[PDB]
């Protein structure tokens, strides 16, 4: 299924993901499409910061959900 | 205050040996409030640009660092579009032994040599690392539109 990742510079990255993909996996897919290392990635959805070690279904990210990508300053 | 006496010593230092393509000084009647200009380094995408910075010396200077931000838009991995500057000596590696001259020279070094592995703008950092020609042509365009 496809989820959208909106960045702060205004890009919208579309990822092909599965409900069982973990946040760590999603960040790896963003690293694959955009080059940003996972430790620079801070993912927000439905008022929540997404934790590595939960899946997309843990936060109920369904088809065509829109995540927000911001900087994780610890990695930057 | 010991901050004021300190700021005068550093301004006098800058008047002794001014660092090339770097000037700075108080904006007006406020000695804690400075403005700086960085001339874009030649053999950088910023060549020909003049980049303005605001500098503020907090009341506890030099035990806290000066606050420094670009007011000229600049395309850089460690400088966001607000002019906020990610540079270690402005935060965790500040030392009362450092001067505003060394701070300015560090920002000039950042322009010619960014730290893309610890960026403030991850997208620009990736462009700089993986497509330097694109980084250069964007930074030149931004220099032309905003710093000239």
């Amino acid at each position: 299924m496809q989820i959208f990742v909106k960045t702060l510079t205004g890009k919208t990255i579309t990822l092909e993901v599965e409900p069982s993909d973990t946040i760590e996996n999603v960040k790896a897919k963003i690293q694959d499409k955009e080059g940003i290392p996972p430790d620079q990635q801070r993912l927000i959805f439905a008022g929540k910061q997404l934790e590595d070690g939960r899946t997309l279904s843990d936060y109920n990210i369904q088809k065509e959900s829109t995540l927000h990508l911001v900087l994780r300053l610890r990695g930057g | 205050s010991k901050a004021l006496k300190r700021i005068h010593k550093e301004l006098n230092d800058l008047a002794r040996d001014p660092p090339a393509q770097c000037s700075a000084g108080p904006v007006g009647d406020d000695m804690f409030h400075w403005q700086a200009t960085i001339m874009g380094p030649n053999d950088s995408p910023y060549q020909g640009g003049v980049f303005f910075l605001t500098i503020h010396f907090p009341t506890d200077y030099p035990f806290k660092p000066p606050k420094v931000a670009f007011t000229t838009r600049i395309y850089h991995p460690n400088i966001n579009s607000n002019g906020s500057i990610k540079l270690d000596i402005l935060r965790s590696q500040w030392s009362p032994a450092l001067t505003i001259s060394k701070v300015l020279l560090s920002i000039c070094s950042l322009l010619c040599d960014p730290n893309p592995d610890d960026p403030l703008v991850p997208e620009i950092a990736r462009i700089y690392k993986t497509d330097r020609e694109k980084y250069n042509r964007i930074a030149r365009e931004w220099t032309q539109k905003y710093a000239m």
